[PDB]
């Protein structure tokens, strides 16, 4: 058949091909519209009304 | 009038203390806010170990 033997490490390498079928889509990031929210850093922070309001302190 | 001012201040302090009592009760009932009753759990170490196992797949070979 005029076929030569390949080398000893021909099939152990990474093989790259062009596939006829389309690739499967990467999963979208999970969405959580009602998450656990925190205080944002751009929220305004005025001084507290009547101080601590805890046992006569202010 | 000093009694009037002190009574206004103490009544507003009592109202804010009652309001923060209901706010803390509703916050601890449903665990909604990140500040007081939130017990934080992170998925940082699972992502770190999955990323390390992803780099270790490239280094398998000879």
């Amino acid at each position: 058949f005029d076929w030569d033997r390949p080398s000893y490490g021909y099939f152990s390498r990474a093989k790259v091909i062009q596939s006829a079928r389309e690739a499967p889509k990467k999963e979208e990031k999970v969405s959580y519209p009602d998450a656990t929210p925190g205080l944002p850093e751009d929220y305004p922070k005025p001084p507290a009304k009547y101080g601590s309001r805890f046992h006569w302190l202010e | 009038e000093k009694s009037l001012h002190y009574l206004y201040e103490e009544n507003e302090k009592a109202q804010i203390r009652l309001l923060e009592d209901e706010v803390r009760r509703k916050m601890s009932e449903r665990n909604d806010y990140q500040a007081y009753y939130y017990r934080p759990s992170v998925a940082k170490y699972h992502r770190i170990s999955k990323e390390a196992a992803d780099e270790l797949e490239a280094l398998r070979g000879d």
